[PDB]
RNA sequence: GGUUUUGCGCGAGUGUUUGGGUGUAAAACCCGCACGCGUAAUGAAAGUGAACGUAGGUGAGAGCUUCGGCGCAUCAUCGACC
């Protein structure tokens, strides 16, 4: 598009970031995660810790997941797996819950420096409606 | 300044927030060993002759 | 009578689940080298 | 325990008493008894304020002779504890990569590069010690070269827990464009001595099985370049 | 006391030793497969 | 930066430093300082009516 | 609902802070005629009522007669120690009674008592 | 923070600009290379700068600013 | 008082501002208990009440890839339960 619709200087420092790297970099990682800033709020639902964890648990283990938009919690969910998350926001009740079960977690500006053509990631979005 | 960690260590209902960057400073990001190794070659100039 | 019974045991039953609810969600809430203290 | 009174003065706004901290350092590292009692958890605390002391310098002539102040602890230290000294640079290193500016980060890039000289220089007396390059080879091995993406720091006991380091992949890539001139320096390309050459082997077969096993396609490529460097051995 | 070059500007200047030579080497490849399109057309 | 260092009322500095704290480092976000500033400028108001 | 005329009968709230600074000199002019004494009365800790509520106690009306003189303290002196009375009030339960006549003897424990003149 | 302090100075306030309706925008701050107020040449959006001074003696300096 | 969309805060929770504490006094700051809406559904009702399959199989599908294969959301179908 032209202008990202939030007003959020660091969510504009990320589309600075990643409008870069689509120009830059022939990986279509860094498009359709461009393309996912500057859609709305409603258009990026909150992923739950339930569902990071059914799409981690087949082969996808030591992977970095990567979802762009807020990372909730799911009480339902009794016993969290190791797993490294990248994504614009964490609720307190899941940072500490990924932190608890030995995971990592990281921003979408430490994902570009640590793989920037998005190597060896699962790309994740929740439910629409 | 000593009080000053103590204030907002103890508002209920209310935590210091997480910034949805890490490091602000866009030269880093982008001038970095990391992201410049992995680019392409560059396909222009920011001054683009006129061909005809 | 009883349909009026269980209607007032319903609204009860979903009140006391609720409080149950705020209790079990609290007690989730209970479950050298930083820079404060070593710069202190 | 131990007695630290001088880290707090090394992150100070001025630079006589980050001068006058800097001495105290100094001697506390002279003290050999005390220095045959250093564990991992002093040396991060002792790190952690000397990468704030070179955070605070100013000027370029002032930043090139603290690179060097830092490469040159390696001396004063015990035999017996340069690996653990060793291990708590590039631990500190690997935590604080990413947070640095970037005018602050010139003046990192020249530590880094002085404390690989300084190590590499502190190999020599076969006029190369084996025990002696074990240790920082194995290193290299482990903090800038490994195959594996985590470093564990301690071990699992019923008196403490553990520390997980990531490697930040910059400093994968910055090791990986400096350790050619670093052991052109100290003098390990020359063709002639039986041992010299072997050094050079099995630091450049340990990052050729980098370039194999790992995942990044930024290490992929600047393994390549840098073993496609035409002042090593092999390609000449 | 002399002023280092600063890392980064050396791992710079490296990138750009590379690109002026591809620049160069496909000029010349670029004027020769020139020549052989005149003679062509 | 860890610390910042203490002045006297000489003006010069008396040797003593303290910590930052970690509200120092929170994010900068000006259009949540002018959404509640807008609102805050608000509620000393006093009403008026013909 | 604005079939009636709502205009006439509106009520606006600017004077929030005038009561509640009004309210605060009232307790404070409540404290200074008794300057010892607290500003408040003993009252008894009592169960809600309906089966929404039977689980949470709350602060009712006035002492039962019959707590009073478990815990010593004489019907006709009670009022004047700073502690409500209620009569219409029964006990109908050993439970009710004996948390009621143990916040008296913990009153009666905190109590400074000045002798008439 | 450097960009995060340019953003704030160029889209929200900053004390030192002159919005002409000349099509150019300038900054007053004495610290500043050229008049203008762009993103090269504001001194406080740039930990790195310089700046040419005269003096009233007549002497002519160079000023410098680090991180 | 409803409803749609954009931004923002927190997020299975959210909402201090009835009121209390406080104050440099109609501002700003703090919150003890409840309360509103949401977090499981259906049947007129009695009332009952979410796993047999990596919560299932198959095919598409963004993205990733050790080039062998993994497969978001969503849809189609065959299932499973209430
Ligand atoms: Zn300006």
């Amino acid at each position: 598009r032209k202008a990202p619709k939030s007003d959020n200087v660091y969510l504009k420092l990320l589309v600075k970031l990643y409008r870069f790297l689509a120009r830059r970099t022939e990986a279509p990682f860094n498009k359709v995660v461009l393309r996912r800033l500057f859609m709305s709020r409603i258009n990026r639902p909150p992923v739950s810790l339930s569902r990071i964890a059914r799409n981690l648990k087949n082969g996808n283990e030591k992977k970095t997941v990567v979802v762009v938009a807020t990372v909730t919690d799911d009480n339902r969910l009794l016993q969290v797996p190791k797993m490294e998350v990248a994504a614009l926001r964490f609720t307190a009740k899941a940072r500490a819950r990924i932190e608890a079960a030995g995971g990592r977690t990281l921003t979408l500006d430490q994902l570009a420096l640590e793989k920037p053509t998005g190597a060896n990631t699962l790309l994740l979005r929740g439910p629409k409606n | 300044i000593k009080q000053l960690d103590a204030v907002y260590e103890s508002k209920k209902g209310f935590f210091l927030p997480a910034n949805i960057v890490s490091q602000a400073d866009l030269s880093r990001l982008i001038n970095s060993t990391e992201i410049q190794s992995v680019l392409r070659a560059p396909k222009g100039e920011a001054r683009t002759k006129r061909a005809c | 009578n009883k349909i009026r019974a269980e209607l007032r045991k319903a609204k009860a039953a979903r009140h006391h689940a609720r409080m149950e609810q705020q209790r079990d969600l609290l007690a989730r809430k209970r479950q050298d080298l930083d820079t404060r203290e070593l710069f202190a | 325990e131990k007695s630290m009174p001088f880290i707090k003065h090394l992150a100070s706004s001025d630079r006589k008493v980050r001068t006058a901290a800097l001495n105290s350092l100094h001697a506390f590292l002279s003290a050999r008894q005390v220095a045959s009692a250093l564990t991992t958890l002093d040396v991060l605390k002792l790190w952690k304020g000397l990468f704030y002391a070179l955070w605070m310098c100013d000027r370029a002539i002032p930043q090139q002779n603290l690179c060097n102040e830092l490469a040159d602890l390696i001396w004063q230290l015990p035999r017996e504890s340069v690996a653990t000294w060793l291990r708590g640079f590039w631990a500190t290193m690997a935590r604080e990569w990413t947070g640095i500016d970037v005018l602050r980060m010139e003046k990192f890039l020249l530590l880094v590069r002085r404390v690989l000289g300084a190590s590499f220089k502190w190999m020599k007396k076969g006029a190369w010690d084996q025990s002696k390059v074990d240790e920082v080879l194995g290193l290299l091995a482990e903090w800038p070269f490994s195959l594996a993406e985590e470093v564990r720091i301690t071990q699992s006991s019923e008196k403490g827990g553990e520390i997980v380091q990531k490697i930040p992949v910059g400093m994968r890539l910055h090791v990986l464009d400096i350790w050619v001139d670093e052991v052109e320096r100290v003098g390990l390309l020359n063709e002639d001595e039986e041992e010299a050459r072997m050094i050079v082997q099995r630091i450049s077969d340990m990052v050729d099985a980098l370039e194999q096993t790992t995942k990044s396609p930024a290490v992929r490529t600047r393994s390549k370049d840098s073993l496609g460097d035409d002042r090593l051995p092999a390609n000449r | 006391n002399d002023i280092l070059v600063p890392e980064t500007l050396l791992k710079k200047r490296k990138s750009q030793e590379k690109a002026r030579a591809e620049r160069a080497a496909a000029l010349e490849k670029r004027k020769q497969a020139n020549k052989e399109k005149r003679q062509v057309i | 930066r860890p610390t910042v260092t203490v002045f006297g009322a000489d003006g010069k500095p008396t040797g003593a430093t303290e910590v930052l704290p970690k509200v120092f480092s929170a994010p900068i976000r000006p259009d949540i300082v002018k959404h509640v500033h807008t609102g805050m400028a608000k509620n000393k108001r006093q009403p008026y009516a013909v | 609902h604005f079939r009636k005329h709502w205009q006439r009968r509106v009520r606006c709230h600017f004077d929030q802070p005038g009561k509640k600074v009004t309210r605060r000199l009232a307790r404070r002019a409540k404290a200074a005629a008794l300057a010892p004494r607290p500003v408040d009365k003993l009252r008894p800790i009592v169960r809600c009522p309906t089966v929404k509520y039977n689980r949470r106690t709350r602060l009712g009306r006035g002492f039962t007669l019959e707590e009073l003189k478990a815990a010593g303290i004489p019907r006709l002196l009670a009022p004047t120690i700073g502690i409500a009375v209620d009569h219409r009030r029964k006990n109908l339960s050993e439970e009710s009674l004996a948390a009621n006549v143990q916040r008296l003897k913990d009153y009666k424990a905190r109590l400074i008592l000045f002798p008439r003149k | 923070s450097d960009e995060i302090v340019w953003q704030i100075i160029n889209q929200q306030f900053c004390a030192f600009k002159l919005k002409t309706t000349k099509g150019q925008n300038f900054c007053r701050n004495e610290y500043s290379v050229s008049g203008l107020c762009n993103r090269q040449s504001c001194p406080l959006a740039n930990s790195r700068y310089a700046t040419v001074r005269q003096s009233p003696k007549g002497t002519i300096y160079l000023y410098i600013k680090t991180i």
